[PDB]
RNA sequence: GAUGGUAGGAUAGUGGCCUACCAUGGUUUCAACGGGUAACGGGGAAUAAGGGUUCGAUUCCGGAGAGGGAGCCUGAGAAACGGCUACCACAUCCAAGGAAGGCAGCAGGCCAAAUUACCCAAUCCUAAUUCAGGGAGGUAGUGACAAUAAAUAACGAUACAGGGCCCAUUCGGGUCUUGUAAUUGGAAUGAGUACAAUGUAAAUACCUUAACGAGGAACAAUUGGAGGGCAAGUCUGGUGCCAG
RNA sequence: AUACAGUGAAACUGCGAAGGCUCAUUAAAUCAGUUAUCGUUUAUUUGAUAGUUCCAUGGUAUAACUGUGGUAA
């Protein structure tokens, strides 16, 4: 026996007077068995407390086995045996064999979103995804300890980079660099040796607070007031949370429970309950409101909002993936996906989940709009509410697992989840020189995520930026930009000379896809036994399937942003890649100039993103070459992927010509399938291919024209008596539509067209009828540009008519 | 059971009573242990 | 299928054991067939005991069952206490993806809830064996129903008293070595404490047995009954000092 | 004792457990003796009991074992 330390309960004492987690970091071998110490204290801190513990790990259990019959029928042989008597167990067997333990795995991370733990045992630490910390911090509770436990690898990074800044000697990680730093730091967290000793490099003074809640005695007092019917049974159950959510609740209640129409949008964070105040008001919005209700979240990722709802249900008066049915017992709800129920809107209330803004825009049209927009964009559908609707969209971000916490604060400064949209520049019109200067250096990402505090606020910065109203990348996604091998950044942002400040103009990230660096890092990769770090080569050379591609390197654009502020931030963007397009062509500090003068040896320069019309736009100011797409409709927005590569090297013009080609003739067919989005975006497709086609090649790709005898084969002579029926009479479909597909095709093959005829060719080509097409993108003159459509028919049948018969 | 040791946890007043890289935690827990203390910079003169 | 015949099937083979065909048989008042229990009782089923005369030794009540019927498998021997398949219910773990066995069992209780320890030494049984074993089997312990024979004293000396006992309604009568916290003396041993050896696989116990072990022999047996007597005491009654 | 050589965890092997509770009431059909099976099965016990040969030694395929693993098990 020996008394421990003056800091190590103390700590826990006060995280529970307090209602704050608290973090501890257990070094050596003999590890496992002191988490029975911690979690009775724990719970002999405050007795009122969740019992329940995780066990969140990798691949293997340290010394355990978590299978009760089989570890029980281990000790009855070892009975058997007689190295161990009966009654006797060592606390570690007795803290597994007692205690309420969830077992996951670090992969299924996802399935514990939920619920609610006293403890959490993360086991391994040299993987730890920054989604799975968010995920396991986020769910410990007020009185909540998390512990990590460590290896011996780790102890040298410990014992190196704990002096002043030295680092570990063999991919490379630095976010459990940032880790350790972040958790020396952290006042709430400290680090233990395995014999219960202390470290103090991590937040070494601790006092004992004083023995002893006023915004929860407001919430009691004003949850009283609305006691003293049945709103008073939903208010009573959905306040297990701060005033605010109860506010919250109530006004939504009140805007919404008789005035039918409003579009009230609650915001909130991660935390706080948007999920259960909404499922805790539908019960009272089914009461009083109408007979069908309409939920718009994702399929089957409803669990807290119908939870709620059965709970609530319940408490007042009830009684091909999963059931997620309409039930009713004395009302109807339906989970749908995006607005097929347009003619079945007869609902007249709906609640949407967080953001697809179109089809939002589309959804959210003639019914009360309730929605759940969750932080885990938010400014453009707020400028989108208020462009259109009694709007009383209002909510707060008060914590419900805690009222305030530096474990959420520790949290979020690690996971970079803080964001600012302040100026701080010189000047726009002097951040214009910047833009017409296109000025841009490197990141030096080694001494950027090296955390220190002007560089960390920086780093917020350049986070912000990288993830400011991006295509929702997550924290994960910052460990692929921190912690990856094929990796660089650009920050073009201020071209002035003054003090100690500037901003972020633009983030551009580089993947280097390539054939020589990556082929290196993936026979260094083998020996790790994983590895996967080469999508835009992998894509083109299963697709287009070229030996050029996969003997040339590639740079690939993970992503690039830049500010919200106006067209001059696009111009800064465009600046931004001019300049990467010049750098590829033409302990450390926290940037570089002599290496942005600096490169590899790479061929091919490439962007793969979603196929969006202002990133059309960018990729025809960027002018790469709008090479092979993919049709199959991501889930997300629905949007068709498209991987645009230009070549900029010494020799590759004919190859990346020939690609742009081949994309081109697979696009004017697969246009008939499943590509049918637009006709000025489907334009402007084929006119990037073309235009990729006529840069690369000087003359090599020339194709020739419609021969005689072919021609002569691949329409009908009947049908061009049709065609002529169709100059001198009227165009019906008796001879419009058996010859309207070799018609578009020679028509996109190769002598000009109009605007209108260019519509009609492209509507030939996706094969809708007349009053579709050109009545959803001209909506004028219908019959007139019929017509027309039918001059320049008669046109294209007497010159084919004319040059081969 | 308070004011006993279930396990190994004997709790008095306010003290806990508890009983049972090597020399790396070792010397960390000897010398190194608030050594750190002004060893937060490292010339970080933000 | 009742009774038999002929042939085949199946059998370890005999066999209406089963099926085709055929004949209309067969048992019975010389007790067919059917009726029940002191069929938790009986029949030799068996040992008998030197006086218990239907108590008094045992094999077997009938067949089943391993949650419930069904089907299959193994073997010299089986429709297996120890196997599998499917159906139906119980039922535990579970990370909800799946893996199972049977414990829906046996012991107990309704002011004696502790038997579940040691051995094959004996008798048998199996066994490759001059060896191994058997919760077959034996041994021991807690768990009183005052049922059973013993003890809690035996023998002397001295002193000092004069009264003790019996009958009877009464008066009274009859009789005689009888008493006493009196002193005192040396002998006896038993409960207990214990050497052992014997016994026994081993240990307990019985048996045999050296050493110590009594004066309040305090090494301290009860239970119930009959009757008094006492105070500067207390209470009640009322024709002093009394009665209760 | 440079092809084996003693201790021997865990594996194949020979055998072990070689006969234990409750529930519904069968009248020589349950049972006991006896006749027979050239009408039949039989491990073990015991006694007996084998006659065909044209122009120096036969083949891969599995363990145990290593090695890579999955699963809460």
């Amino acid at each position: 026996k020996k008394a421990i330390d003056s800091r190590i309960p103390s700590l826990i004492r006060n995280g529970v007077q307090t209602k704050q987690r608290s973090i501890f970091v257990i070094v050596g071998d003999r590890a496992r068995n002191q988490l029975p110490n911690l979690h009775y204290l724990m719970m002999s801190a405050d007795l009122k407390m969740n019992k329940s513990v995780l066990w969140a790990y990798k691949k293997k259990l340290l010394g355990f086995t978590s299978h009760r019959k089989k570890r029980e029928n281990k000790i009855k042989k070892e009975i058997k045996r007689g190295t161990r008597e009966v009654n006797e167990m060592d606390p570690f067997e007795s803290f597994i064999s007692n205690q309420n333990i969830r077992y996951v795995y670090y992969k299924e991370s996802e399935k514990i979103l939920g619920n609610t733990y006293g403890m959490c045992i993360l086991q391994d630490f040299e993987a730890l995804t920054p989604n799975l910390l968010a995920r396991t911090i986020e769910t410990v509770e007020g009185g909540g300890i998390v512990v990590i436990l460590l290896k011996s690898m780790s102890s040298l990074k410990q014992l190196y980079t704990m002096t002043m800044d030295v680092h570990a000697r063999y991919v490379v990680a630095r976010f459990n660099e940032r880790f350790i730093l972040s958790l020396g730091s952290n006042p709430n967290c400290l680090v233990v040796d395995d014999e219960l000793n202390v470290l103090p490099l991590s937040g070494a003074k601790n006092v004992k607070p004083l023995p002893p809640d006023e915004l929860p005695p407001k919430q009691l007092e004003l949850q009283e007031l609305k006691e003293s019917d049945v709103q008073p049974a939903g208010s009573l159950v959905s306040l297990s949370k701060t005033v605010n959510q109860a506010h919250a609740i109530l006004s939504f209640i009140d805007a919404i429970s008789e005035k039918t129409v409003a579009l009230t949008a609650g915001r909130g964070r991660g935390k706080s309950a948007a999920l259960g105040i909404s499922i805790a008001a539908a019960v009272s919005h089914g009461y009083s409101n109408i007979f069908v209700t309409s939920p718009s979240p994702e399929n089957l990722k409803t669990l807290f909002e119908f939870i709620f709802k059965g709970f609530d249900a319940l408490g007042y008066q009830e009684h091909f993936n999963k059931a997620i049915v309409r039930v009713d017992i004395k009302q109807y709800i339906v989970p749908q996906d995006h607005q097929v129920l347009g003619q079945a809107e007869l609902v007249v209330i709906d609640e949407a989940a967080a953001i697809i803004v179109k089809n939002l825009l589309g959804p959210y049209l003639v019914f009360m709009a309730s929605t759940i927009n969750g932080y885990e964009l938010s400014l453009k559908l707020i400028q989108q509410l208020r462009n259109q609707q009694l709007r009383e969209i209002s909510l707060d971000e008060p914590i419900r697992y805690a009222p305030g916490d530096p474990i959420e604060k520790w949290l979020n400064k690690l996971l970079c989840l803080d964001v600012t949209l302040i100026k701080n520049p010189r000047f726009a019109t002097r951040g214009t020189p910047h833009p017409s200067q296109c000025n841009l250096f490197v990141v030096n990402r080694d001494t950027l995520f090296s955390y220190h505090p002007v560089s960390e606020n920086f780093l917020e910065k350049m986070m912000a930026l990288y993830v400011s109203s991006h295509y929702k990348n997550s924290p994960n996604d910052l460990q692929l930009m921190s912690d990856a091998p094929a990796h660089k950044l650009f920050v073009l942002l201020p071209p002035i000379d003054p003090k100690d400040g500037g901003r972020i103009p633009d983030p551009l990230c580089v993947i280097q896809i390539a054939l020589e660096g990556e082929i290196s890092k993936e026979s260094v990769r083998n020996s790790l036994s994983r590895g996967q770090r080469a999508g835009g080569d992998l894509i083109p050379w299963l697709i287009s399937q070229q030996f050029q591609d996969e003997e040339f390197a590639s740079l690939s654009g993970a992503r690039i942003v830049r500010i919200a502020t106006n067209p001059e931030y696009a111009s800064m963007g465009y600046g931004s890649r001019a300049i990467e397009l010049l750098r590829d062509y033409f302990l450390l500090l926290k940037l570089s100039e002599q290496p942005p003068h600096y490169l590899h040896y790479l061929g091919v320069s490439y962007g793969l993103t979603q196929s969006l019309h202002k990133f059309w736009k960018n990729n025809s100011f960027v002018p790469v070459y709008l090479r092979q797409t993919a049709n199959d409709l991501t889930g997300e927005h629905t949007c068709v992927m498209l991987n645009v590569l230009e070549g900029r090297e010494s020799n590759w013009l004919v190859e990346f010509a020939k690609d742009f080609r081949k994309r081109f003739l697979s696009l004017l067919s697969y246009d008939f399938h499943k590509f049918t989005a637009v006709q000025a975006l489907s334009v402007i497709e084929s006119s990037k291919k073309a235009q990729d086609l006529s840069d690369d090649e000087k003359h090599d790709n020339k194709e020739l024209t419609r021969t005689h005898l072919d021609d002569i084969f691949s329409p009908f002579d009947l049908k061009r008596l049709d065609s002529y029926s169709n100059n001198l009479l009227d165009y019906h479909v008796i001879g419009d539509m058996i010859p309207m597909l070799a018609l578009l095709y020679f028509g996109d093959k190769m002598s000009s067209v109009q605007s209108a005829i260019l519509l009609a060719i492209g509507l030939q080509r996706k094969n809708i009828d007349t009053i579709a097409k050109e009545l959803n993108l001209p909506s004028n003159q219908t019959i007139a540009m019929f017509a027309k459509i039918m001059r320049k028919m008669s046109q294209y049948f007497r010159q084919l008519l004319s040059q081969s018969i | 059971a308070p004011m006993s040791d279930v396990g190994g946890v004997l709790m008095d007043k306010d003290a806990v009573y508890i009983d049972i890289e090597r020399g790396e935690g070792e010397k960390l827990m000897t010398g190194l242990q608030s050594v750190e203390q002004s060893i937060a910079e490292k010339f970080d003169g933000v």
